[PDB]
């Protein structure tokens, strides 16, 4: 029943943040912690993301990790940052430096036993935990090493609960760093083997949104982490609030994990729209499913059109028909089977959920799987094996208790990940 | 209001019963069953009693005084479709 | 020869006058914009004071000057610029 | 009018300044103009005649000059603004 | 005649109002949006510019439609008038009516007139002698 | 969006340039500290002066020019002028000794230490226009710099923004009156840089703008102010289409491609009406078919070149105010069905019109009266071979004897240059006489 | 239900287009508000054929501008009723068309006609019916004939079976506001020939002469020109929108007017049209309607119909009038001009009543005529087009794009064919 969330690194901290203004303004909580919705829905199940107190504050089931303390800093000066509990600010002295091997290993590791204590209290605290949530990017030190690393240990510790990860990949045009091939590289492999599934978020994708689609001038780290927490909220739905066909969190990894090593999704949000177009775009199902299967809609930079959609999941909001929720998606894939895998007709997990986003009649969240994933792990792969041939870089993870040949099997991991998508993509009949 | 609802054009119809037959060019009075053969051509379907209504508020008299069976269909256009 | 205003002035413009002598708006204008000097008020009171003995207290901060009833020409000048370098200059 | 008139007298001193330092002969340049010989020109071919002289006048000072003159006495203007071999001092 | 008169007199001189436009309450993702009400006096026209042109070169209808300069018979367009008759006289918005504290229903929306500029302050005194309203927040 | 990089060489480039900005900055309401006052307003369209002014943080508005030259009086008379505060103190480049009035000189001793950072300012310009539409080079080929460092940075912007538009305005040698006696050589050499890398190359000698201020505007002894007076109003009429919206819009491309129909023939003259006497009262408002008419005849021409010897291959005409389109169109039918003036016969169209709602505006104390409707010319017409026939047949006698040619060898030129310059014009004159001549 | 969508290329089409949105708006009852004010049920009855419902009840127009320059795209915004048109079917370009059909079909309109044809995929699909697809465009200009022919093809594939109207404004000799006329019509009438199942001939020239002889205006603006084509453009939908007593649509239109593939090429002309001072004084009938509409002056070309000859013709009478009379004053202009028609094709005319006449109209009627005096404007066009091509000048810019002589020559085959079909038909005989 319970989500317990850990937020790794800068980015999945701020992102965290904003996920957290998210769920306060659906469930009516103040900075203070105390209730202020006006539908009895929100109690009715707002112990899902949150705890009561003796004095009836909510807390959020939130732990923070960080090497650096400068962003749990901004956090607590955050608008919503008073309302995350003191302990969970698990914090190092020095900084993460950008480095897996000490984000992993050494530094990471040894920080790490705090995590995994505060971890325990929320598990010991939830009456029936359906799972753990993480926030991350994998090109950052602390985001990458930590995040995996507590992502092992959970896995380690509760076999048989589901283990979101919300991971921020890279982009060409958005390289802020020089080892990202690095970090990615070392990274990936452990999500695979210790992740029941892996939701990938680009920068890139989230600019192009910002830009197309919302119409911005100047958007910041704040409108991107608003764009990834309607997603990360728009998830749970069904879990928080009714529907006529609702669902777990473990819903959609049944629906949509038809082998172990695939479980990497990409991202999407509908309604989108400028608020000078909102006059015009008639909400409807039509349209949701139209905008949810565009292409650049798509929150992670990758084209679903060259690739085919392993399995795809539509968690809708609000008060609409399962009459077209259900003839849409066949109607998408009717009129597109070219983009679905052939020997798995009706792709489609569709949900419903009665309560829509605050501000809005109806909405969608997408989750899928799609070959086209390949892409962006083939052009890290490229990145890490031109690096990796010359040893370059290598010597601040080696010194920092590491070896030559788990990079060699850490691209060979990626490798074999490709592989499989790409022989499931061209697979036959 | 009907009438700038549909845009409807009584006269052609009206001046025609008028002129219909009859060598006289235009004596600005018609039959009442010709007032309703316009109405009906302009698809105006209405109840006997309001018709008989209309036509005897728009009916022009006789010179002896008593009604007569022709409606001063001018006014009636006049005062509906300016 | 003035600052910023609704007026469409060439003295604020330029100096149209095109005559050989410093202004204080000139002087102002010249250690804010040209120089990249941003002296404060005191500062700036001293400065003027130094170029122009006689300019009015009240006068330091006036947007456009009265003519040129008050000006220092070349030789001033120069010998303004001589008395800072005997700042800088050993007592003598 | 004693604001016009003050106006009127540095706006005269500013270009007895501006033509004493250019030394600039402005009677072929408003004579032009007067095709008659009859010493009075419009607004307008005073106000060209002074841009071609490049006066440091306005459009507001220059109009208020034209009225101070007012047709324009241009031989006046030119006596008032002075010139080695031509002002008031001259004769 | 009277146009070349406009032009060399009126001709060219223009008067600005700061005016807001309220959608809020009208449709979902309604803006306020703060626009400049400009008025060509030789003209007698106005445009809108959104501080971005919201309303180009026309003469704004007092009813706020502009159905009947639309009417297919070409009634609208006078010989010796550039400005459409409507139909109806005095049928447009004119300066005397342009005035700060006015809401002037622009093609069916009200548009409130908050501010003018000094300069149409002045024209307003030295032409018809009216003191326009202090501006308003 | 649509914005267009003003570069002025040489003295008549800056000057020219420098009116074109004074007639700018009034038309778009920015005054010369580079501010719009918000006291009053001068125009409708926002954005419009995005062409040529961008946007800064404080909330001013720079010129998007470069005024280049070798020698420091006029860029220093810029410097001190009411325009300083509104130009850039770079973009605003001046050497140390002029080219001395010589294209060697200018193109290869000094303009060589010249061009990088006159590149690099250009370039610093246009990578602010997101949506940079040409070039607009103003210069005269009699000069020295205007001729050698014109033809340099002609050919490096060739060389590096590729196809981009380029209009020269050139102001050509006269066919009497002259200023200098190295004029022909200058405008012979600076003709390989005036065909193959210049897109549209317009004439604007000094004769024609002289005759026509004698006459039309009533003033017996004008000069450079109204020359380049008469010049900025040509360009600004040109470059309205684009800033100012109106019933029929052009561009850069979109008058280049109806007005070039060979990549060698690009050289336009032009004329411009009703220039009519602001010294002149109780002018009545000229007509559409009167202007038309007036910007036809060759008394109101910006160039001293008499098209009946002649026959025009492409006629653009720009009208700014308050223009009908019938008006513009009996115009037209009025001039094709006027036999003084013939076309030629493969271009039997050969009219673009480009109609734009705002007036000209009036410089303080200018020739111009303030009028309602104003049209300019830009025409290709085969009659623009007498002026090349008649520079290069002066080249020809200055150069059969060897004179003021050492100059140019020593400053680092060889003497081939000359003889495939005049080769190079010959076969401008032949080509131009082939596309004149009857198919 | 059955519903046409509309397209707007050029600056030229783009315009007309506006102008013929304020007109439809102006028939439906909306205002630049978006909102409904009309005073029948009829108007929305068949509101969904020009507009979408939006969540707040608002009607937006089905129009996709399509323009290289932004400066007519903001134009359009800043009209009165450019509130109603969505911004994201604003499709523009940095880089202006150039005037070149090389720019506009092949590099410039090449890298857009992607979002322009998603835009008109996702309405189309939004679609309950689609019906048709209108465009409005100049073949004298850029990118309004480079673009929209590239769009028109583009389109032909995506949907075969759905009507194609264009409105194609082609520049005359009087109205010569450019130089490439020859070379852009040339190139795009022989997009448009297997491109369009109806074009729809626009003369400046004819409008030009309608607004000062048929009405009597003296200096009128391109505002009543776009109305005059707004007016049929409007009309030509008017059994579409309003019931009446003999409904047709722009199949029913295409079916009666093209006997022949390739001869789909109509001029179009409205009726009544008078001025303020004998407004008052003629007596709106049929008689006037059809005296009016079989006229030239009325015509929108400059073509003679004299020296053609009407294969087919079509009268969409708007308004409430009798059938019979119609039919017969039809009859009546057959036989008394029956030289001015075709023996072989008889019943030329295409008599369609619309219950509905347009606002303030009592009662009017729009003309589609196939005469075969368009032959006249295509040889014109063709000997310009020869003259330039024999000279070769401005054709650098054409090859500049990749475009090469083969494609010019291959222009001017078709455009002889299509103009030696009409003349075929002119003196063909039973
Ligand atoms: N239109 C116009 N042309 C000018 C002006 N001043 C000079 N010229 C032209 O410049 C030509 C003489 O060339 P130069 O005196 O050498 O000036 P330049 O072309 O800039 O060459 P440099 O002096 O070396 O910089 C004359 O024939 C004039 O046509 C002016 O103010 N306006
Ligand atoms: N969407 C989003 N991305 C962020 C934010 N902050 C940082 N990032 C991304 O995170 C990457 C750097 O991660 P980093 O902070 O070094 O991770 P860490 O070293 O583990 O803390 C950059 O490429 C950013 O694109 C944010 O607020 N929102
Ligand atoms: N009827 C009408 N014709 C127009 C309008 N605007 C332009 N034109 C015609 O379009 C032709 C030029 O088209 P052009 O502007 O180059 O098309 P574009 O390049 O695609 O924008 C001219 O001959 C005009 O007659 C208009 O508003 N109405
Ligand atoms: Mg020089
Ligand atoms: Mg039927």
């Amino acid at each position: 029943r319970e989500i317990v969330s850990c937020q790794a690194g800068q980015c999945g901290n701020q992102i965290g943040s904003k996920f957290w203004e998210v769920i306060s303004d659906e469930h009516g909580v103040d900075p203070t912690g105390t209730y202020q919705g006006d539908s009895d829905l929100q109690l009715e199940r707002i112990n899902v993301y949150f705890d009561e107190s003796s004095g009836g504050r909510y807390v959020p089931r939130a732990v923070l990790m960080d090497l650096e303390p400068g962003t749990m800093d901004s956090v607590r000066a955050g608008p919503y940052g008073q309302l995350f509990r003191p302990d969970n600010f698990i914090f190092g002295q020095s900084g993460a430096g950008n480095n897996w091997a000490k984000g992993h290993y050494t530094e990471g590791a040894e920080l790490i036993d705090s995590v995994l204590d505060v971890c325990r209290k929320e598990a010991e605290s939830c009456d029936c935990l359906q799972g753990f949530q993480l926030s991350h990017s994998l090109g950052g030190g602390t985001g990458s090493g930590m995040g995996t690393l507590l992502i092992s240990k959970l896995r380690e510790e509760y076999p048989d609960r589901i283990m979101m990860t919300f991971s921020v990949i890279p982009s060409p045009r958005v390289s802020d760093t020089v080892v990202e091939p690095y970090n990615t590289t070392l990274s990936v492999h452990q999500l695979v083997e210790n992740s029941d599934e892996s939701m990938c978020i680009d920068n890139e994708a989230l600019y192009d949104i910002c830009f197309r689609t919302l119409k911005l001038t100047t958007p910041t780290f704040g409108d991107l982490n608003h764009l990834v927490a309607a997603v990360m909220s728009g998830v749970t739905c069904c879990l928080r609030f009714p529907g006529q066909l609702n669902s777990d969190l473990r819903k959609l990894a049944v629906n949509l994990v038809p082998f172990p090593r695939l479980h990497f999704f990409m991202m999407g949000f509908a309604p989108l729209t400028s608020r000078g177009s909102q006059q015009y775009r008639g909400l409807s199902v039509a349209e949701l499913t139209q905008q949810m299967f565009d292409a650049k809609n798509m929150m992670q930079a990758a084209d679903p059109r060259h690739g085919r959609y392993l399995t795809a999941s539509a968690l809708f909001r609000g008060r609409m028909s399962t009459k077209e929720v259900d003839e849409q998606m066949l109607n998408v894939q009717n009129k597109n089977s070219s983009y679905f895998i052939e020997w798995i007709p009706n792709n489609i997990k569709s949900s419903i959920c009665d309560i829509p986003p605050k501000g809005l009649k109806m909405s969608v969240t997408f989750i899928g799987n799609n070959t086209c994933i390949q892409e962006m792990f083939r052009r890290v792969g490229e990145q890490f094996t031109g690096m990796f041939r010359r040893k370059a870089f290598l010597h601040w993870y080696t010194g920092e208790g590491m070896d030559e040949m788990e990079f060699t099997e850490a691209e060979s991991n990626m490798n074999d990940l490709v592989s499989e998508y790409q022989q499931y993509q061209d697979a036959t009949v | 209001a009907l009438v700038q609802s549909n845009r409807i054009c009584l006269s052609p119809v009206l001046r025609d019963f008028d002129r219909v037959r009859k060598g006289i060019y235009e004596h600005r009075t018609c039959t009442r069953t010709r007032f309703a053969r316009g109405l009906a051509t302009q698809n105006i379907m209405l109840p006997p009693e309001q018709l008989q209504l209309l036509i005897r508020k728009y009916t022009v008299p006789n010179p002896d005084g008593s009604p007569s069976s022709e409606v001063n269909y001018y006014l009636f256009v006049q005062d509906v479709d300016p | 020869r003035a600052y910023r205003d609704r007026r469409d002035d060439l003295y604020s413009f330029t100096n149209p006058d095109r005559d050989t002598v410093i202004t204080p708006v000139q002087l102002r204008r010249c250690i804010v914009e040209i120089l990249t000097g941003t002296p404060t008020a005191e500062e700036m009171a001293c400065l003027l004071e130094f170029f122009f003995p006689h300019l009015p207290a009240e006068a330091y901060t006036q947007t456009r000057d009265n003519g040129t009833t008050y000006a220092v020409d070349l030789n001033e000048f120069q010998k303004r610029y001589y008395v800072m370098t005997k700042e800088t200059m050993l007592p003598d | 009018d004693a604001e016009r008139a003050a106006q009127v007298a540095a706006i005269l001193s500013r270009v007895r300044h501006n033509v004493s330092v250019h030394n600039a002969l402005l009677m072929p340049f408003f004579a032009d103009f007067d095709r008659h010989h009859r010493g009075v020109i419009t607004s307008s071919q005073f106000a060209q005649a002074c841009v071609r002289h490049r006066l440091p006048l306005t459009e507001t000072e220059m109009h208020t000059l034209a009225s101070w003159y007012s047709g324009v006495r241009y031989l006046s203007f030119v006596r008032d603004v002075g010139c080695e071999e031509e002002s008031v001092q001259y004769a | 005649v009277e146009h070349s008169v406009r032009f060399i007199r009126d001709g060219g001189k223009m008067l600005r109002f700061y005016g807001i436009l309220d959608e809020r309450d009208s449709f979902p993702g309604g803006m306020v949006r703060k626009l400049e009400v400009m008025l060509f006096v030789e003209d007698n026209s106005m445009a809108i510019l959104q501080r971005g042109l919201y309303l180009s070169r026309c003469w704004l209808p007092r009813s706020g439609s502009v159905a009947k300069a639309n009417e297919l018979t070409f009634a609208h367009r006078v010989n010796g008038q550039r400005e459409p008759d409507m139909g109806i006289p005095d049928a447009y918005y004119r300066d005397v009516d342009l005035d700060v504290g006015v809401t002037l229903n622009v093609f069916g929306r009200s548009v409130l007139l908050y501010d003018c500029d000094d300069y149409t302050r002045e024209f307003f005194m030295e032409r018809y002698g009216v003191s326009l309203r202090q501006p308003i927040d | 969006m649509r914005e267009a990089i003003c570069i002025h060489i040489g003295q008549a480039g800056c000057q020219v340039g420098n009116a074109c900005w004074e007639l700018f900055c009034l038309e778009h309401g920015i005054q010369p500290d580079g501010s719009m006052p918000s006291d009053k307003c001068i125009g409708v369209e926002d954005d419009a002066f995005n062409t040529f002014f961008s946007e800064t943080g404080a909330g001013k508005h720079v010129p998007r020019c470069l005024f280049l030259d070798l020698e420091p009086t006029v860029v220093d008379e810029v410097r001190t002028g009411t325009y300083r505060q509104l130009f850039n103190p770079e973009q605003l480049v001046s050497g140390k000794e002029d080219a001395a009035n010589n294209y060697a000189r200018g193109h290869y001793t000094i303009g060589k230490e010249i061009v990088d950072l006159a590149l690099d300012r250009i370039r610093k310009l246009a990578d602010n226009c997101t949506g940079l539409q040409g070039f607009m080079v103003f210069h005269a080929v009699g000069g020295g710099t205007g001729s050698g460092l014109g033809a340099l940075l002609l050919e490096r912007l060739s060389v590096d923004y590729g196809k981009k538009s380029k209009l020269g305005y050139t102001v050509y040698p006269s066919p009497q009156v002259s200023t200098a006696v190295v004029e022909p050589y200058n405008c012979v050499l600076s003709t390989h840089s005036l065909l193959e890398h210049t897109d549209v190359a317009t004439m604007l000698d000094n004769e024609a703008i002289y005759d026509l201020t004698r006459r039309s505007l009533d003033i017996e002894r004008p000069s450079y102010t109204n020359v380049n007076r008469l010049i900025g109003q040509v360009v600004s009429s040109l470059t309205a289409s684009l800033r100012f919206d109106g019933a029929l819009n052009v561009d850069l491309t979109e008058f280049q491609t109806n007005l070039v129909p060979y990549p060698r023939i690009h050289f336009v003259l032009t004329s411009y009406a009703p220039v009519v006497s602001a010294e002149k009262a109780y002018h009545e408002q000229l007509s559409v078919a009167d202007i038309t008419n007036s910007v036809f005849e060759p008394a109101g021409m910006l160039t001293k070149c008499d098209p009946r010897h002649g026959k025009y291959m492409s006629c653009c005409l720009m009208y700014r105010g308050d223009v009908v389109p019938k008006d513009v169109n009996a115009a037209i039918a009025t001039i094709k069905t006027k036999r003084t003036i013939q076309f030629v016969d493969w271009c039997p169209t050969g009219f673009k019109c480009g109609i734009n709602y705002q007036p000209p505006t009036v410089v303080p104390g200018g020739d111009l009266a303030k009028v309602q409707r104003a049209v300019c010319m830009i025409a290709n017409s085969t009659a623009i071979a007498e002026v090349f026939a008649r520079i290069d047949h002066k080249f020809d006698l200055m150069y059969s004897k060897r004179a003021f040619v050492h100059w140019y060898v020593g400053e680092g030129m060889e003497e081939g240059e000359f003889s495939e310059a005049r080769e190079d014009l010959a076969a401008l004159e032949k080509d131009y006489e082939e596309v004149g001549a009857e198919s």
